[PDB]
């Protein structure tokens, strides 16, 4: 368990027919925060408790209610990885 | 020297709960101690009370009416008991012995989680 | 009743590292202070009893420093077998309390 | 108590943006169930991450959501949830 | 009846001199300066002095004074003993209970008070009440009517009274002489001393005995003196009162001169010529402990200190003590609890005991006024007081501390513990109140026995066994520790609590202790303060406590055998 | 100076209905019977009652009274408040040190309390003291005679007395009269109050005023009084006193009967007519201070019980319990023996602090009278005897148990331990003495104050930390222990007693203890008891001690400011 | 000052037979009771401490079962290794006392 | 932990005793209380007295002024001094070390015989 | 004793030139009891606390001092061996 | 301390009533001595015995006494005493 500063990567997934999800996958330092719509929306959102791995990295997992543009993006600290992802209507 | 909790993991708002633990290795009425504590889904540890070898009993304020803890000497068994139970509690529940003289929480059991909810 | 503060919620230490926890307490404690370390997924398990003393079954390498209202838990040379979340607890007035617990999220 | 409820399955695939990148995310999310404790197993393992968060704020069921992480090699070539709460798994896939 | 004083001297140092003189049916005043003979002369005349003294001789229709002399006369003491809290028609039939014969119906008892209270003229108040601190009640005139009342009972031949109207207001005064006057016409002998008489009521006199220094300054009858002392020398204006002008003479405007004209004069020779033609118990202790007992309890009935402000002090520190101690623990502040309230229960049994100094020494002048009266002997008045007052008002807040705390603190939840407190804390009570009647029966005042009952109970409670470890004390003060009663009391109140007790929760410190110095049961509790844990260790205390009432009962009774009556 | 008064009512509920009358140079006196005018009508004259019910108009040589007046004039009390353990020569010294101005050498007030002390025939006592219960000395005829001259010291021309021969033999009576004719040919106005007076005095009168229910019943020369009701209709015999046969007038043998006859008789439009004729800081606080402290000190020397006897138990009481204590171990007792001993310490300053109810309440006369008579202000008056009385009797036996105790029991041996409990001793003193003074100030007996003080230190011991660990009490009663003194001293002491202290012998348990319960060291006792051991947790009791004197000094001193004077 | 009694001064017994040594004292001792066994030329040997707990170092063949004012150490199946004199000591009040002594000697 | 008693092992009627103890292993300044106890001829045993490890003293009052115990805290020795000896307590002397906690004698040195006589 | 009843052995040996010595030398069970001309000379006798041999048997050494007929005797116990011992003058 | 002293020994030898029996009780008295620790060596090994008594009555000093038990084999073929506090040891034969 043993983490140099390394920044995480980004994907939001389209639903079935609602609700969306964007996976922030492995990084460190932890002090991550996620946004929708770049702070537009801000209602119905739940970051589920993030993951540790062997390796000693951490992951955490985006999720808005609503019946539906959509933006998921990342303001991570240490690295400057502001990751940005789409999708369309 | 050895704690096993048992009990129902489910209970409804307004209802009671209840935890046996069973001893084995040592007689409940010899010596010691017999504790229950519970941690939370926020990872904090609560201390709820005891019974004593001679079967005096002490609880946390915290619980103030809401709980009791009782004895069955004759299988060496201590029981948790907990009216009113609500949600907002719901946490992992333990029972441990303290040793006396020493002062600490020795030995515990695997402890056994409890839902609260609608 | 007597409350006790760990003051870091959590750390980050590299591996073979020296690391050191601070416990505060509201009251006098008179060294009836003891140490827990729990690993996820088990009991707490008790490992210093008395402010000072450690128990039989964990290494040299844990040592007990406080005193008055202040207590410390040292680790010199920490290994890989240390990771996990640490209490200390108070047993000085009849209702017990535990510190908020701070974890070692070994880095 | 709240009523008891074995869960719902949703599969989160990859958008027409994604698969570009090499690699893909390939996700499984689980809604609806009850009592917080199921387990999620991934076919065509070992590459995947999960977790659950809280109750939901107006029925008061449970979600949980898990993953893979898999390339353009082999992501072209399911995820089974096994819960108490019925008799069976249920599985759908990518 | 005529009384007939011959050569009477009386000596402490002499106080009277040589003194003769003839008293008769009528009314007869012996009157003088404040420290002369007047008091002390009305006091031989009445046998109420010590015979070791007189050395001259008294007669009766000319034969000597009986030894029953005291039972077969009437005497009125200046300031009246009359018990203010029962009524008029009580306090005569308390009198007519024990002085009139027991061969008498209750009838013929009542048609006795019955003929004197007419005759007083209490008709309007028969039935009130005398008049106390907390009660407004019968008035000053007929408060020295109903004593006077008391001694009428017997149908007495002879009345003596110590300066009857030398404390009521001047239309008063007239009206207790006025009343005199027509008890005497009744052919009653009524002898009294006075202080200032205005001219209305020397008047009244049909005889007048002057004395001063211990001198007889005149004696023969009451008009003539005016007559006798203008003829000596003297002169009387207008405007001006004989009784204060004869005072002024004394006063010189000497009494060597005064002394030697009256051996000279003529109302001497006649006086010595008629001396020398002159020189030719009732009732069982038993009814006299019933009506001692029985008034002594309407007495406390009849007041608020003595009963309902001590049963409401107690109600009240009972309930205070059972919200501090609320729910006594078995931890590391149990034995200092269960140490501390039972030594609060103890003390404050000796303390709320001083009380008793008050018993006697309130009643000390109406004791010895009725016991010279032959009222009782000192046996069934001692029990009769003692069964009457100082009985149930120890009894009481004993139990009432003991309902009340017990189970508020939760102390030993057996009735035999429970019996063997209430027991405890009545026996430490009895023995403190039978010290303070040691210490106080016989004296005058209330202060100086309080203060040495206050500085006796200090003294024995640093030797309570709280405060100091007895078991640490050096040999030679150590033997101090038997002669005292909070620590008899306290130790049989920590045996009773403390045994079977455990203090160490999480430790059977039962068959072994595992580290030496924790103090983890209760019999470890009482060896450490040197208690004997055997049953005896705790019935010991009892026997104590029941020798220290029977020898602290004993001195209080031989204080009143002792006492100095005349 | 000639004093009238005119239309005179007074109300509580009228007491005086309406009064007229005029007083001259001579011997002026008031009579009738006790619950009467008699009493009232000299207050209202001397200004010495409350002006809130006066309805008519006073009036001296034909202007009104100035404020000043009550400096101007003498009053005279019927009993007298002189300092029995001063000599006459300090007592007219005080009253002149105070009464006369500051302008003036100590020659010039000599020859005033020469002339005085020469004019009232004193020279034989001069240098004597004037009697108190432990000290013989001169007799109440002189002792009057004193009382007297305390108020020529100004030269006063009107004299008020009260009662002045009530309470005195009848040749003393007539020779402070006889006195007081002698002083009225110097011009001076004598207007008194008489309860009865022998023919032989009332022939002195140069005037007689007559009260009875609050009505007037005669006013003018004196000897006319007799040929008015006579006149009247009454009868007055040979050999009796004119003055007893008025209040046998008014005693009826209807005093609205004698009312109208006065308002129609020759002596009443006589008395109209002239009452129409007419009508148509001295000193610095600082000197005050002064003389009041050195007043007070001398009576402070000048009596056994208030100094020697409380030094004398203090010693004794200090080697008994160096005996009983003596050698302190560190051991399993060590701890029962420092808490015990500093607890009865702390106690006993309570206890022993008492008997400051009597400072106020036994000066309480002779404070009201001087304060009236303007002879110092509140505030000099009550530093003076808190500067005098106080502060040295209770420095002087927490110095004498300290050094007593301390190295007999073998207690911290440092200096500063030493003097922290000499100290704490001391503070535990002032504020149980301040709290006594708080009770008892304004009061007029001792009894009350002494129960009410005594029931506070009982409740106060409880919250005192012994008897009950105060850790354990329920939240709603646990705000008690604020306001106890016993408890601040108690933990100041315990406090400095106890740190570093060790009581489990060949165990060393400063880094850690082997088994848990043992209570091996003073710091574990401390937090036990709930102390802090921080300093902090030292002087925190010092400055609530001192907040505790501030406010009870504050309350005694605005008690003295609000007290009722008329 | 608290006085121990030991009854006999001396016994007699065989080897592999049962002995029981009483020792009484004075005032009550609540178990502050050792046993020491001394071998002739050498220091007494702690063998009980506290009145029913043993030493490490000696057989499980011995046991003390006293109570209140009466003591007493037993040997079940005793060995020639046992041979010695035996002492009780209180150690309740600060003069410590020793009983007078008793001697086992081969039958 | 290891005691040695050392000292003159004859001495006069009415002069004065005196035996050192050296400790080695252990610091007599740390926790425990160091003793003196006799042996007579004719055996019987008496406890003397203790220094603690604070320097406080303690003697049995048959001894009652004619003991002292001190210390060299240098050198981890403590001694008995015992004034006015007499042919009467002629003994084997032992140095022992008083556990506290435990309540026992624990450690004992060998002991050192002193012989009184005319 | 490793064993039960067995009577001592006696022997009283004349001085140099003094003081006799008699030596009881092994016998059980222990409460033996010496007498010097059958009890006619008690004063001046020492008899040394016995010793015990590594066959738990025990011995007795008695010694009168005085300057010199005489018999050394032994009452002993349960073996009923009343042993007695004599020399010239 | 009484005046320092070495021992003084004499040998106790058999009656000629003795010898009769088979076997023989010759011993070695040791008197005077000071301070009380000697020890005795027997001459011409086996059944060796020895005892020690208290103080005498005049002078304090100490008394000992051995044993040699002995056959009428071999007495007709002595005593040492190793006290330090003399010059060197003294001996004397039966």
């Amino acid at each position: 368990s043993s983490a140099s500063t390394k920044g995480p990567s980004v994907f939001p997934l389209a639903p079935s027919s609602a609700a969306l999800g964007c996976l922030v996958k492995d990084y460190f330092p932890e002090p991550v925060t996620v946004s929708w719509n770049s702070g537009a929306l801000t209602s119905g959102v739940h970051t589920f408790p993030a993951v540790l791995q062997s390796s000693g990295l951490y992951s955490l997992s985006s999720v808005v209610t609503v019946p539906s543009t959509y933006i998921c993006n990342v303001n991570h600290k240490p690295s400057n990885t502001k990751v940005d992802k789409k999708v369309e209507p | 020297v050895q704690l096993q909790e048992s009990g129902p993991g489910l209970v409804k708002p307004s209802q009671s709960l209840s935890l046996t633990c069973t001893v084995t290795g040592f007689s409940i009425t010899s010596d010691y101690a017999w504790n229950w504590i519970r941690q939370f889904p926020g990872k904090k540890l609560e201390w709820m009370g005891y019974i004593n070898f001679d079967g005096g009993t002490t609880y946390n304020p915290s619980l103030r009416g809401r709980i009791s803890i009782t004895r069955d000497t004759s299988k060496n068994q201590f029981f948790l008991q907990l009216r009113s139970v609500t949600p907002e509690d719901t946490a992992t529940y333990y029972c441990a012995t303290f040793y006396g003289a020493k002062g600490t929480l020795d030995y515990w059991g695997q402890g056994t989680s409890v839902t609260v909810s609608s | 009743d007597i409350v006790l503060t760990q003051s870091p919620s959590s750390f980050s230490v590299s591996l073979g590292d020296r690391v050191t926890i601070s416990c505060k307490a509201s009251g006098y404690i008179l060294n009836r202070l003891a140490w827990y370390q729990q690993k996820p997924g088990n009991a707490p398990r008790l490992l210093i009893s008395g402010a000072t003393s450690l128990e039989t079954g964990f290494p040299s390498r844990f040592s007990g420093t406080g005193s008055g209202k202040d207590y410390t838990l040292s680790i010199s040379s920490l290994q890989t077998e240390d990771v996990g979340t640490y209490y200390c607890q108070q047993y000085w007035s009849t209702p017990w309390t535990f510190g908020g617990g701070t974890k070692l999220e070994i880095r | 108590k709240r009523t008891v409820a074995a869960p719902s399955v949703f599969i989160f695939p990859p958008s027409d943006e994604q698969l570009k990148s090499g690699t893909a995310s390939v996700v499984c999310l689980l809604n609806n169930f009850y009592p917080r404790e199921a387990k999620v197993q991934w076919k065509v393992s070992g590459n995947s991450q999960e977790s659950v968060t809280e109750q939901d704020s107006k029925d008061s069921t449970y979600s949980l959501s898990s993953t893979l992480t898999l390339s353009k090699a082999d992501y072209e070539k399911a995820c089974e949830v096994t819960h108490q709460g019925l008799s069976s798994p249920v599985t759908k896939s990518f | 009846a005529v009384l007939s004083f011959h050569n009477i001297c009386y000596r402490v140092k002499e106080i009277l001199s040589n003194i003769n003189g003839i008293m008769k049916p009528g009314l007869n005043a012996i009157l003088g300066p404040t420290g002369g003979g007047k008091s002390s002369l009305l006091d031989v005349l009445a046998a109420r002095k010590d015979p070791s003294g007189l050395s001259g001789d008294v007669l009766i229709n000319g034969a000597p004074r009986p030894a029953n002399f005291k039972c077969n006369s009437g005497y009125v003491v200046q300031d009246d003993v009359v018990m203010g809290t029962l009524t008029v028609r009580e306090n005569l039939q308390f009198s007519a209970a024990l002085r009139l014969a027991t061969t008498m119906t209750n009838h013929e008892k009542n048609e006795r008070i019955n003929r004197v209270i007419q005759e007083l003229g209490l008709d309007k108040v028969a039935d009130s009440k005398v008049g106390t601190q907390f009660i407004r009640g019968v008035s000053g005139g007929e408060r020295k009517r109903t004593s006077i009342g008391m001694e009428l009972i017997t149908d007495p031949s002879i009345l003596f009274l110590d300066e009857p109207t030398t404390g009521l207001d001047s239309s008063t005064a007239n009206a207790v002489l006025l009343l005199l006057k027509r008890m005497s016409k009744q052919g009653r002998t009524i002898i009294f001393s006075i202080h200032q008489p205005r001219y209305s009521i020397f008047k009244l006199f049909d005889s007048l005995t002057l004395l001063a220094s211990g001198r007889l300054m005149f004696h023969g009858p009451a008009q003539e003196a005016l007559g006798y002392f203008e003829s000596a020398g003297y002169h009387c204006e207008a405007y001006n009162n004989p009784a204060d002008f004869f005072l002024d003479i004394i006063n010189g405007d000497l009494i060597e001169k005064l002394a030697e004209i009256y051996v000279n004069s003529s109302f001497y020779k006649e006086t010595k010529a008629e001396l020398h033609q002159l020189s030719g118990y009732t009732t069982s202790f038993c009814h006299q402990l019933r009506w001692v007992s029985k008034r002594s309890f309407k007495n406390l009935l009849g007041n608020p200190q003595a009963s309902i402000a001590q049963i409401i002090v107690t109600v009240v520190l009972g309930l205070v003590i059972g919200a501090i101690y609320f729910g006594l623990k078995n931890d590391s502040t149990g034995i200092q609890n269960r140490a501390g309230v039972l030594f609060f229960l103890t003390t404050n049994q000796c303390f709320s005991s001083v009380s008793a100094v008050e018993l006697f020494v309130v009643e000390k002048k109406l004791f010895i006024h009725e016991y010279i009266s032959g009222y009782y002997r000192v046996s069934s008045y001692f029990l009769g007081k003692l069964l009457s007052d100082l009985l149930p008002m120890r009894m009481l807040p004993s139990i009432i501390f003991t309902c009340i705390v017990y189970f508020m603190l939760g102390l030993k939840p057996k009735a035999d513990a429970f019996f063997v407190m209430m027991f405890t804390l009545m026996m430490v009570a009895y023995s403190a109140s039978s010290m303070a009647l040691a210490i106080a029966a016989g004296q005058s005042v209330v202060s100086v026995a309080t203060l040495l009952m206050t500085i006796c109970f200090v003294f024995m409670m640093i030797f309570s066994g709280l405060l100091v470890n007895l078991t640490t004390i050096a040999s030679w003060l150590s033997w101090l520790q038997y002669f005292s009663i909070p620590r008899y009391g306290f130790t049989a109140l920590q045996h009773n609590e403390f045994l079977g007790q455990n203090f160490c929760p999480g430790l059977n410190a039962t068959g072994n202790n595992p580290c030496n110095y924790a103090t983890c049961t209760g019999e470890e509790y009482l060896v450490k303060q040197g208690i004997d844990l055997s049953p005896w260790g705790l019935w010991k205390n009892h026997v104590a406590l029941a020798c220290m009432i029977v020898i602290f009962l004993t001195i209080a009774y031989l204080k009143l055998l002792f006492l100095k009556k005349y």
